[PDB]
RNA sequence: ACUCGGUGAAAUUAUAGUACCUGUGAAGAUGCAGGUUACCCGCGACAGGACGGAAAGA
RNA sequence: AACAGUGGUAGGAGAGCGUUCUAAGGGCUGUGAAGCCAGACCGGAAGGACUGGUGGAGCGCUUAGAAGUGAGAAUGCCGGU
RNA sequence: UAUCCUUGGGAGUCAGACUGCGAGUGAUAAGAUCCGUAGUCGAAAGGGAAACAGCCCAGACCGCCAGCUAAGGUCCCAAAG
RNA sequence: GACCGAUAGUGAACCAGUACCGUGAGGGAAAGGUGAAAAGCACCCCGGAAGGGGAGUGAAAGAGAUCCUGAAACCGUGUGCCUACAAGUAGUCAGAGCCCGUUAACGGGUGAUGGCGUGCCUUUUGUAGAAUGAACCGGCGAGUUACGAUCUCGUGCAAGGUU
């Protein structure tokens, strides 16, 4: 359980691939034009 | 100043009817032709060959005793999965397969050997759907 | 002889050798003490 | 007198650093492995260099068998037709380009030929 | 179109094209010819025995060179031989003048 | 165009880059909503960032809010704090607090 | 030296193996291997030898027309700017070397500030002001002082 | 343990785009020869190899 | 000029390249020195120029002289990562 | 055919390895056992024996997209019946 | 001073026998540089602040307080070429296509495909090894000096030479 070797580069940037966040999901406030989370709430919105 | 060739290759069709020929005899050829080693323009990286239909694959033949004791191997990945079956099995049921094998291993291994390859369509019967191609007729040299 | 231009008499005056400088001089990594001898 | 020393060692390593230039990763990086493979590829380009002229000339037997084929000889009863005529200095690398610019150059295979009876 | 035999060599030249030769001594601006033609391609051909008889390729000389240098180097592993060299091979940049006589 | 910074901001690099990632190439209102509905620790940071390059380019350079779109964001390494003996509750030994250098650049479209 | 450095006695390790002393050659603390050492570097010659190589300098001047003989230099006022004058009278430009009988001090007060210019007398000529200088004044009776000792 | 938010080490490390089989070989082949298989990148497990460490005979 | 020769470990012999300093002669440089970065130039090698950027005050050429004289390996020492 | 003698200065080296001949040795065929004796590697790259320190051919000053051969080879991989 | 020039030179160029370590005897560091002059950023703007963008001082603000120069490892953003049927000490020789345009030179970058190719050092009869060492980069790090002996070369004088 000891690393034999040391990682090269590309190998660190390859498995850090799926290593990313997701644009969130944003609606409109009907009143207001403020952006909230869908299903989320703002009547002050 | 010699010409190597790119996007300058021409290529042709041509059948070449396996009825009374042997496996390895035909093979040879067939491989050079897939090779393009009879065309002046040969260059050994562009691959400039052409395209070879082969007939009557289920009549090819096998000189001595080879149609009983010739056995066609293969490991699938299994630690000890070896399965086979004869060349009377081989030519009775998968003829096309066979004549592949022996013109696979003839040609060269690389990504150009399997390029090569690709070039090649083999038919039992007597009929093939590649009419629109016009192909021609070639006779073995040898 | 002026202070610019001065010469020794040819053949007094000879480089040291310096021993242990690279292994294109000869006398390299074994400094021509050779192996243990 | 007491003598430093960086710029003569920072130029040094600098030129083979700049001698591996399009390397694999850390072989265009670090002074240790790129020095490696710079010897390595001295080596090698003296072998290839070697190589080469063994190479063209197997190509060239290679494209003049085959015209020659196209005629009806094969590559050794051609070789042996033309030097029984003298006519043989003509090379094998301008045979091979009166091979793929002028196949009218059968006309040598024709002399082969008759030398040949 | 000739071949000619100039550096222990074989070339095919036609008129008006430009090549390069092995030292060829000679000096800028002098004409050059050449004796040993085998063979005078074209519309008629002259396969010539050894070579073709009365046959002689004019040229004209441009410049001396040399080619770009190449950095010989060589070594033995494990037992500290290094060698390195340089090399710049000389030429002779040529223009094809009247293929014949 | 217009340029903030804001150099030594107690934050891990790496950590960071992952919002910026998500926020380069936006228009300049849409990616403010986007650092407001993220729920990391370096949305407030680059939000503050993104503030202060939309108010310069408004104050100093007289273009509009509208019309602006983020041209260039990335993170960069700052001066790293070592602190030798987290022996405090931990048992590890020279902890290195990382830093970074947040840089965002807006221009018209 | 690597024993003339302060400390380094104990052998820096322990545990909870010990090899070597801080002030080894190799480490940053210090040691120097062989480096300088106070010496002199002064030798001699054949005395012979150097009588030969001040008459040969002095001939070799004599012969690229480097000397002047001055029938006798002597300064009523020990001012600067009267040397200076008597030097631009003899088109002397340059580097010269002036040598007197005994050593008369206005000569001696005069020219020392000037940039280029060295005064000795008879018995005080020796190679390297002789050859480094590009022009030799000497007054007659130097001459002759000079000669009789060599 | 796993997913999400915050913080965040260590042993190890010649470079590395690091398949399998049969041979060859100064100790036991990933890197030699011949063949057979295999689209690119991850996450969680296993313990087969691990030229991992324990061991110990001796 | 005509021949002949030029694999190489330990090792013997020869010819050179660079660095710091000192002496002499000659010079550069605020209209931009040393240092640093880049380049498709020159020499048989060690190496040497020339252009552009940065830099903001010193440096180099010729002939000699003297050495704390050239780093990839020491489970080297110190720092950074 | 161009070596070998003397004197002087400087050395490195002191567990060699494998292969073939002998028939000195179990003189016979030996294997042995060493004994000799030659070669190669060590310090030798290139072609062949699939791969291969010691076998076979052959000794690399450097360039060339020229030619003739050695061992070994000429259906395809792979140059040539 | 043919002595050092901030890993050097004293251990100590800086509040150094200090800080630290030890019960004690004792051991024993790291750490220099704004600018000629503080003229060291009034005022406006974003921000709780830190930190920025203008304005201003200045020859220079990319000289703004660990503030001369600022290399390498290491970490990023943009882009020209290639890359998702492919088996590799990663190069080398051959080679299209595409993109550029130089100290104009049989130019530069990248490279689909084909051939060849078992790292460096030490050691050993012999290593690719399951011998040994190195995570990477930078700096520092080993045949000297004195006195005797002997040999060669140079210079002077020579049966004499030298203090």
């Amino acid at each position: 359980a000891v690393p034999f070797r040391r990682t090269s580069k590309m190998k660190k940037r390859l498995r850090r691939t799926h290593f990313k966040l997701n644009v969130p999901g944003m609606t409109e406030c009907p009143s207001c034009g403020e952006m909230k989370l869908s299903h989320r709430v703002c009547k002050a919105c | 100043t010699p010409m190597a060739n790119a996007s300058t290759i021409e290529r042709k069709w041509l059948v070449v009817d396996a009825a009374g020929k042997t496996l390895g005899r035909l093979s040879s050829e067939v491989a050079a032709i897939l090779r393009g080693k009879h065309k002046p323009t040969y260059t050994p990286h562009v691959d400039t060959g052409d395209h070879v239909i082969i007939i009557n694959a289920e009549k090819i033949e096998l000189t001595g005793k080879k149609l009983t004791d010739k056995i066609y191997y293969r490991h699938t990945q299994h630690p000890g999965g070896l399965k086979s079956r004869t060349a009377l099995e081989m030519r009775t049921n998968y003829p096309e397969k066979m004549l592949e094998l022996a013109i696979k291993g003839m040609l060269p291994k690389g990504s150009l050997g399997r390029q090569m390859f690709k070039k090649l369509n083999v038919y039992r019967g007597s009929e093939h759907p590649h009419e629109a191609q016009k192909p021609e007729v070639y006779e073995l040299r040898g | 002889m002026k202070l610019h231009e001065l010469k020794p008499s040819e053949g007094s005056r000879k480089t040291r050798n310096r021993v242990g400088r690279g292994i294109g001089s000869g006398n390299g990594k074994t400094a021509g003490k050779g192996h243990k001898g | 007198p007491r003598v430093k020393g960086g710029t003569v060692t920072r130029k040094r390593r600098k030129k083979v650093l700049k001698l591996a230039k399009g390397y694999f990763g850390s072989k265009h990086t670090l002074y240790k492995v790129a020095n490696q493979q710079v010897m390595k590829s001295g080596n090698y380009a003296f072998r290839d260099r070697r190589q080469k002229k063994r190479d063209f000339r197997k190509l060239w037997i290679t494209r003049i068998n085959a015209a020659a084929r196209m005629n009806g000889l094969s590559y050794s009863r051609l070789m042996h037709g033309l030097k029984l005529s003298g006519i043989e200095v003509n090379r094998k690398m301008l045979a091979d380009l009166a091979v793929n610019d002028l196949t009218a150059f059968n006309q040598l295979a024709d002399a082969a030929k008759a030398q040949l009876n | 179109y000739a071949i000619i035999k100039t550096g222990g060599k074989q070339i095919k030249v036609e008129e008006g094209q430009t090549v390069y030769i092995e030292k060829l001594a000679a000096e800028a601006g002098e004409t050059v010819t050449f004796e040993d033609v085998l063979f005078v391609g074209g519309d008629n051909v002259k396969v010539g025995n050894p070579t073709v008889e009365g046959a002689t390729v004019t040229a004209k000389v441009e410049k001396q060179g040399r080619a770009k240098k190449i950095t010989v180097f060589r070594y033995k592993p494990k037992k500290n031989v290094h060698k390195k060299q340089g090399h710049r091979q000389p030429y002779t940049k040529v223009t094809i003048e009247k293929i014949n006589a | 165009q217009a340029k903030a910074v804001a150099r030594t901001v107690r934050i891990a690099p790496r950590k960071a880059r992952l919002v910026m990632d998500l926020i380069r190439g936006k228009q300049v209102g849409e990616a403010v909503s986007i650092l407001n509905l993220t729920p990391r620790a370096a949305s407030p940071i680059i939000e503050k960032v993104l503030k202060s390059a939309i108010a310069n380019a408004e104050h100093n350079y007289e273009m509009d809010a509208n019309n602006l779109v983020i041209s260039q964001a990335f993170v960069d390494e700052g001066p790293t704090l070592k602190r030798f003996r987290p022996r405090a509750m931990g048992r590890a030994s020279q902890i290195n607090k990382r830093t970074s250098h947040i840089t965002i650049v807006v221009s018209e479209k | 030296n690597r024993s003339e450095v302060r400390g380094g006695g104990r052998k820096p390790w322990r545990q909870k193996a010990r090899q070597g002393s801080i002030r080894s050659p190799q480490w940053r603390g210090g040691g120097v291997v062989f480096g300088p050492t106070p010496r002199s570097y002064s030798y001699k010659l054949p005395k012979k030898v150097r009588r030969l190589a001040i008459k040969s300098v002095l001939s070799s001047k004599v012969i690229d027309n480097n000397i002047i003989v001055l029938e006798d230099l002597t300064l009523d006022t020990a001012k600067t700017k009267e040397m200076a004058a008597i030097l631009k009278g003899l088109s002397v430009e340059k580097k010269a070397l002036i040598v007197t009988a005994d050593a008369n001090e206005a000569v001696a007060l005069s020219a020392r500030n000037i940039p280029g210019v060295t005064v000795v007398e008879a018995n005080g000529i020796n190679v390297l002001d002789v050859v480094n200088h590009e022009k030799l004044l000497i007054t007659k009776a130097a001459v002759e002082k000079v000669e009789e000792v060599l």
